[PDB]
């Protein structure tokens, strides 16, 4: 029990304080089960819209939306399951996203033809180096983090050179230049 | 403003 729920907690936070972005539809299949947790089956008697502070079972990014309708749908989605085999699907469904175990970063990537920059997700782990889409989440592009050449920041701009002719740099504008900096910098030199 | 991996691709090794 107490193993289990270390996982679910650490899942569920990560995805709370927006740590790991998800996309709504999820967001809200997690609140569903978050539902089954903390309450227990489903009572569409008592769990009905405004019965839940959305700011304690969705990211911040979302509470607004008010998806309250989908939560209590996902969540009577989940019958009579226990409390504990719901915190395992949870942290079942919390694994299967790529966005899984990495270290986001907001970024505004300029794009040709629009001189108005669209903001961008980057994400980074010892392995690798993706981009990711600021509303759906879906990745876009990957990168293997040792074939990373060199790297360099300012205090408003992050440039990333693999060394590939055709591509060019991947630069961004971002205000967390020093940071995205310090942790490549740590994982490169743990992978020679 | 560089800082190189020291990469074995790139740096001659």
């Amino acid at each position: 029990p107490v193993q289990l729920n270390l996982l679910y907690v650490q899942a569920r936070d990560d995805i709370l304080n927006g740590s790991h972005p998800v996309s709504f539809d999820k967001a809200c299949e997690f609140a569903g089960y978050q539902c089954q947790i903390q309450f227990g089956p489903h009572n569409e008697q008592k769990h009905k819209p405004g019965f839940l502070e959305l700011k304690d079972f969705l990211p911040k990014e979302y509470i607004k939306q008010k998806g309250e309708r989908k939560i209590f749908m996902a969540h009577k989605n989940c019958g009579n399951m226990s409390e504990i085999e719901a915190k395992v699907r949870y942290v079942k469904l919390a694994r299967s996203l790529k966005t899984y175990g990495v270290s986001f970063f907001l970024v505004k990537e300029k794009m040709k033809g629009k001189n108005k920059l669209v903001p961008r997700l980057l994400g980074i782990t010892k392995e690798c180096v993706m981009r990711v889409d600021e509303k759906t989440k879906e990745v876009i592009q990957e990168w293997s983090l040792t074939n990373i050449k060199r790297w360099a920041a300012s205090p408003k701009s992050f440039t990333l050179d693999f060394g590939d002719y055709q591509d060019g740099y991947y630069s961004v504008q971002t205000t967390e230049g020093e940071q995205i900096a310090q942790l490549i910098a740590g994982y490169i030199d743990i992978i020679l | 403003m560089w800082d190189t991996a020291n990469n074995p691709l790139y740096k001659e090794a």
